[PDB]
């Protein structure tokens, strides 16, 4: 390998190639070719930083100087101020505290002081098209040792002492499934595995974060996954809509094949494994684990009930595992450094750490990973950045549909398993959701619940018919024909449902109405007695009032009205008729003076 | 063969291996409600009628195609599992045609059987239904989609029984619908009339 | 981008039923082939491929019009798309959704007459981080309000 001076890592995010990242990397070796310093400086297409707000991002090594908002009108300066001159500019590097003090290591700043990578460890450092740099930074040492050494039998033993258990939502044991895939025995003999990187709920956007950073520790887990109980045949699966991480992972296939990884009579062993392509389109139902079964032998995508179970009935008739990826992200990290290194982190109950994906009214925006056993207080404030502009939280949703609100009354919770189902939520893929005062909490509850409508697979009738029926409840609130009593009648569907449902959504659907009445009660009431939005959000539950100071009387917003509930004689504030406009709106941005406000 | 060991409602039975709950306490002369089952055909149990609890189980499972296993104990006269039938009935009632006096099946229809079955007085609820279209343009057979509650037995004997199979599944919701291809009739399609 | 093949030509099809026969559960994979080089989806072409593969309409069909990534209309030559997740929503996108329906004059999930503008409901890009987002064709635009929409729908 060819020395350099320089090193610079770019940002390939699905943030940062938003605001034309490729645009940059063109122009970034445009500039290396006319000052001559391309032989020894060195430009790599990485993953996500964790830090998709500050996109792109630019990093020169051995400097290790942060830049943030770089954008293309400033691209020949940038070549010669820092490689050539070796000095930085103040202005693009990013300053939490304001006070001119620049930190010397990402972990340095308060958006990574917490911040554990583990199976991230090395995403976002190596480059995925380059099999030499993960090879030279550790890599492909795992397979080495249990090929020629460790036993099938005795690989499940470590995961047990490791305690881990899935992050896929069910919260369960995961070498307990290693075991329940074990004992089976088909008539054949012939084992299949899967793998789940569905992820469809809005919010979640980690699960090819790992596919973006890196294929190569992916499929190398498994070889791993294949070696423990006897799988000849892999699938795994991915959506269409994702152009640029669909073709590099078939690229790193095929240094598989061309280094002799992936196949048949693998580094020199008698194990054979084989992987290719599955090409989903986006159903967010396929992320059941037999909805995926039956959507890969191209029937429809009826989710099956349990049991017979996944484990012992699977792809025609034989033997399959469910699982998602980034719980196959950190088996390399068990065998290389101990399961004891993965039970040194966490409470007794269950180990290691948890990564997260934050998102709402926040400073910074990015991804989060954080040692379990900590506090909810000390996410929002220290380590987001606090609330933007001074505004006040009101409540924080975990999990998107698939969870719960979390107010002001619960910011010392610890986030675990049997802290939040006793708070009435679940984690599930990990997205988090600030809300503040500035938008009503009912409407918002209808926002998830029109998720679950337009996604349901439409086989169980609660699932169909219970859905729909419990919209017009809210809506005949949202626009004032609602009567009292009818949130005692959404009552009666709140436990009859989730005791009646087949489809995972069903379990999961309404509780985030069951979240919001336990704690938010009152302000319901203000929807229903009141007749009044707490957030003026309401479109049919708002009025507006000008102010006769602030008025002019010009009679801009005269103009604007298109129901003519304004009139009046100029110079002179005007009259609003509340009854007689149809509340679109229109008038309040037409006034230069902002004199309109929401009542 | 292999032979399972159960217990139900305290009463202990020894089954061929692969039979279920249903038939097994048929067999012992306990009944268990049906609309989605039919023997040998239809085993998918999207009716969800036939709730019953198991001991050891997180949320309540389906005795139509549960299996039977070694070792459970199943009661079936919990109240929580009669409250769930219920309200599963008035959720198909509120979508299913009520005026059940001028029906062609009038009589004898299931859905009227397990209305009295269940014993369920209040309807709370409003609501809207399917579409209303009728396709009086066939020879033989005429369908009123606004009676129909998916139950998924008509196409099933006609794919494989039949294996003729003109009929399928669409939409999303409400649009979900038993049609035949291409929203056409069945004068225009190959229907064989069998009946 | 390569031309949209007329819905007359059935030899590509038989030709890619003839290639892509050996492996099970093709119903999907060739249906996406057929939607990325034809566009969409008229009668007689899935039907062809019933007679090809011996199986009838209704499992096809079914599949057709299950998943909302599979159209049975011809579309416009510019896609509109509105991130409707819950990062954009909270943002205020309705307020997005409303500008959409007073500058172009049609619905969500409208055509307008001249095949240019056409508009849909997608869920998640997942380029959530920069919320405000609005995609057209390969293009998103980032962190942006209800005043840019005028200037970015004039841009093409
Ligand atoms: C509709 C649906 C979508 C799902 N999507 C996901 C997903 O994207 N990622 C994931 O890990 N689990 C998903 N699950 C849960 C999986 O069934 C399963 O729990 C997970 O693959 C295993 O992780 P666990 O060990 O925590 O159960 C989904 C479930 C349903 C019903
Ligand atoms: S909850 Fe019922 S209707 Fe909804 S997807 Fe699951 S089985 Fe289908
Ligand atoms: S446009 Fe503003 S200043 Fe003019 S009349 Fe209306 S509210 Fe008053
Ligand atoms: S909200 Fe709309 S209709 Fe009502 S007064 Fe203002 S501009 Fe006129
Ligand atoms: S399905 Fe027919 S017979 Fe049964 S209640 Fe309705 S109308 Fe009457
Ligand atoms: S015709 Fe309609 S009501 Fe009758 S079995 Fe089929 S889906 Fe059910
Ligand atoms: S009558 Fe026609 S639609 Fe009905 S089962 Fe027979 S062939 Fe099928
Ligand atoms: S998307 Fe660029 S750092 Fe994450
Ligand atoms: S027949 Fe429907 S639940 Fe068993
Ligand atoms: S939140 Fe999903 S695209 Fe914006
Ligand atoms: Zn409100």
């Amino acid at each position: 390998m060819a020395y350099k001076r320089s090193q610079i890592l770019i940002c390939g995010g699905t943030g940062c190639t938003s605001s034309g990242s490729m645009v940059l990397v063109k122009e970034l070796k445009k500039e290396l070719v006319k000052h001559d310093i391309l032989d020894e400086v060195e430009v790599v297409t990485t993953g996500c930083f964790g830090l998709c707000e500050l996109g792109p991002v630019v990093i020169v090594y051995p400097e290790g100087t942060f830049y943030s908002r770089v954008e293309a009108a400033d691209i020949p300066e940038m070549v010669e101020e820092h490689l050539v001159k070796g000095r930085p500019l103040d202005r693009l590097i990013y300053n939490e505290k304001g006070d001119g003090h620049h930190p010397l290591s990402i972990n340095e700043l308060g958006f990574f002081k917490k911040q554990r990578r583990i199976a991230l460890a090395n995403c976002g450092v190596i480059n995925p098209e380059n099999i030499d740099e993960y090879i030279g930074f550790d890599g492909y040492l795992a397979l080495e040792k249990v090929l020629l050494t460790m036993s099938p039998v005795d690989v499940i033993n470590e995961v047990k002492a490791s305690g881990l258990r899935g992050r896929g939502g069910g919260g369960f044991p995961t070498g307990l499934k290693w075991q329940f895939a074990h004992d089976a025995v088909s008539e054949d003999g012939i084992k299949y595995v899967a793998c789940n990187a569905d992820e469809g709920d809005p919010g979640a956007f980690m699960d090819r974060s790992v596919l973006e950073g890196d294929p190569h520790a992916v499929i190398e887990a498994m070889a791993i996954a294949g070696y423990a109980v006897g799988a000849s045949k892999g699938y795994v699966y991915v959506r269409a809509e994702y152009p640029i991480a669909v073709n590099r992972l078939q690229i790193a296939i095929d240094q598989a094949k061309e280094y002799g990884i992936l196949g048949e009579n693998i580094f020199e062993t008698d194990f054979s494994f084989d992987l290719e392509i599955r090409l989903g389109a986006g159903a967010f139902v396929c992320g059941e684990e037999t909805a995926l079964m039956n959507s890969i032998e191209g029937k429809r995508g009826e989710p099956r009930p349990r049991p017979p179970f996944p484990a012992n009935k699977g792809l025609f008739g034989k033997p399959t595992v469910l699982n998602n990826v980034e719980t196959y992200a950190n088996i390399p990290k068990i065998i290389l450094n101990g399961a004891e290194w993965f039970a040194s982190v966490g409470t007794e109950k269950s180990k290691g750490t948890k990564v997260f994906a934050l998102g709402g009214k926040i400073n910074n925006t990015g991804l989060l990973e954080i040692p379990m056993g900590t506090t909810l207080r000390e996410i929002i404030y220290e380590i987001g950045g606090g609330i933007p502009n001074g505004k006040a939280f009101k409540a924080a949703q975990t999990g998107g549909p698939s969870g719960g609100c979390l107010p002001e009354s619960l910011l010392d919770t610890e986030i675990d398993y049997d802290n939040l189902i006793a708070a009435g939520s679940m984690m599930g893929s990990g997205g988090l959701i600030v809300m503040d005062e500035d938008n009503c909490m009912v409407d918002v509850a209808r926002f998830f619940l029109d998720f679950t409508q337009d996604e349901s697979c439409g086989k169980c009738p609660p699932c169909r018919i219970g859905t729909k029926r419990m919209l017009e409840i809210l809506e005949r609130i949202c626009d004032g024909k609602g009567v009292e009593g009818d949130i005692e009648r959404l009552e009666e569907l709140a436990v009859g449902i989730k005791s009646s449902a087949l489809c995972g959504l069903g379990q999961t659907a309404p509780n985030p109405v069951l979240s919001t009445i336990r704690f938010f009660r009152d302000e319901y009431e203000a929807h229903i007695r009141d007749k009044k939005c707490p957030a003026g959000v309401c479109k049919h539950l708002l009025d507006f009032k000008i102010n006769a100071d602030t008025c002019k009387g010009c009679g801009i917003c005269a103009k604007k009205c298109p129901a003519d509930a304004i009139s009046g004689e100029k110079k002179k504030p005007y009259n609003i008729d509340t009854s007689k406009c149809i509340k679109c709106g229109a008038c309040i941005e037409a006034c230069p003076f902002g004199s309109i406000s929401k009542a | 063969m292999k032979e399972i060991t159960f217990k139900i409602n305290g009463q202990e039975m020894i089954v061929p291996e692969g039979t279920t709950i249903l038939e097994a306490a048929r067999m012992n002369n306990i009944d268990i409600p049906t609309l989605c089952y039919l023997k040998d055909i239809n085993e998918i149990g999207a009716c969800r009628m036939c709730l019953v609890e198991i001991a050891g189980a997180r949320a309540l499972q389906a005795a139509c195609v549960y299996p039977v296993a070694n070792g459970i104990e199943v009661l079936t006269n919990s109240p929580k599992v009669r409250e769930a039938r219920r309200v599963n009935l008035e959720l198909i009632l509120s979508n299913h045609n009520r005026e059940c006096t001028t029906c062609i099946r009038s009589e004898n229809c299931e859905l009227q059987t397990l209305a009295t079955d269940l014993g369920v007085s209040d309807i709370p609820f409003e609501g809207e239904k399917s579409g209303k279209l009728i396709d009086d343009l066939s020879t033989s057979v005429v369908r009123d989609e606004s009676k129909c509650i998916l139950c998924k037995r008509c196409v099933s004997v006609c794919r494989d029984v039949q294996s003729v199979a003109v009929l399928g599944t669409v939409g999303r919701g409400f649009t979900s619908q038993v049609q035949p291809v291409f929203n056409k009739s069945l004068a225009d399609v190959g229907c064989i009339n069998c009946g | 981008m390569a031309e949209l093949i007329p819905v007359e030509n059935l030899d590509v099809v038989k030709a890619i039923v003839a290639e892509h026969r050996e492996v099970p559960g093709c119903l999907m994979q060739i249906l996406q082939e057929t939607q990325l080089k034809y566009g969409y989806l008229p009668l007689e072409l899935q039907g062809t491929i019933a007679d090809e593969l011996g199986i009838p309409l209704t499992e096809v069909y079914g599949v057709a019009t299950f998943y909302s990534q599979f159209t049975l209309k011809p579309k416009g030559k510019y896609k509109i798309g509105i991130c409707l997740g819950t990062a954009c929503y909270v943002r205020g996108s309705q307020a997005i959704i409303d500008k959409v329906n007073s500058v172009l004059g049609t619905q969500v999930g409208d055509t307008t007459e001249d095949g240019k503008w056409s508009v849909d409901a997608t869920r998640c890009v997942g380029a959530c981080g920069l919320a405000p987002v609005m995609m057209i064709n390969e293009e998103v635009f980032g962190r942006l309000t209800v005043d840019e929409i005028p200037g970015i729908l004039e841009k093409y």
